[PDB]
């Protein structure tokens, strides 16, 4: 099962569109557009990202998937962004859905923001808080926090873990990979979406970190 | 009181 590279819009005005509507919520959330992991002052150090450190080992993604990986991200950088629009909805509150079609196994985003220790953000009110690195020794372990600075994927909505029914809008997944020894967050579609699809994928996929009692 | 989103580090995709 091999990773695939996405098929961006082919009408110009389409991707330009859809990068206005990210560009839109990111100036409602008082946000910069970052497509990497950035390691500021006062925070983690780029050297605490390393991916040995995860306890239990983590899984390496390979020579064939991080071309594919470094395809949609130089896609991204000329315009190429993949078929997705930010849209506010009243239940959810900013949501992504499928602009075009998305096929099974296609990347969809690398979830970017402030890498920071979580012995850091044990008070923090963020609601986008993604974990990077679980280590043995919890002041080592590492958060992703888009609060100042992130993309797409601080958007994509999750599903209710406690309904009879919520895991069936599960149509992506969120993945961590090795990359060049560095931890690395990754979502993949896992079927086949639809336009005007919304994505949704499991917060609680490995800790049951995050209440989603309430989710639609 | 910190709400964290998490994925696993193995089992790959499928
Ligand atoms: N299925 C769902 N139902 C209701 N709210 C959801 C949801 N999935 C995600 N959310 C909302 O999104 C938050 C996670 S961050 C996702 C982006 C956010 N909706 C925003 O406007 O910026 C959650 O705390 C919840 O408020």
């Amino acid at each position: 099962r091999r990773l695939l590279p996405f098929v961006s819009s082919e009408d110009p005005a389409q991707r330009l569109k859809q990068m206005g509507t990210l560009a839109s919520a990111l100036t409602e959330l008082q946000m910069e557009f970052s497509d990497d992991l950035t390691y500021s002052s006062g925070m983690a150090p780029r050297s605490a990202n390393q991916a040995r450190f995860e306890e239990g080992g983590m899984q390496v993604l390979t020579k064939e998937d991080i071309e594919t990986l470094e395809q949609c991200r130089a896609m991204c950088k000329r315009g190429d962004c993949p078929p997705l629009l930010v849209v506010f909805d009243s239940r959810e509150g900013f949501t992504v859905e499928a602009d075009g079609q998305i096929k099974d196994m296609t990347f969809i985003a690398e979830y970017t923001g402030d890498v920071d220790y979580i012995r850091n953000r044990e008070h923090d009110d963020c609601d986008s808080m993604m974990t990077l690195l679980l280590a043995k020794d919890p002041s080592k372990s590492l958060v992703i926090c888009p609060d100042k600075r992130g993309n797409i994927a601080r958007f994509i909505s999750g599903i209710n873990n406690h309904t009879l029914d919520g895991k069936k809008k599960q149509n992506c997944k969120c993945v961590r990979y090795s990359v060049n020894g560095e931890c690395r967050v990754f979502l993949v579609a896992t079927r086949d979406i639809a336009k005007g699809e919304r994505l949704y994928y499991d917060y609680n996929g490995y800790e049951h970190e995050y209440p989603t009692q309430h989710f639609v | 009181k910190a709400a964290r989103k998490s994925a696993p580090a193995t089992g790959g995709v499928k």
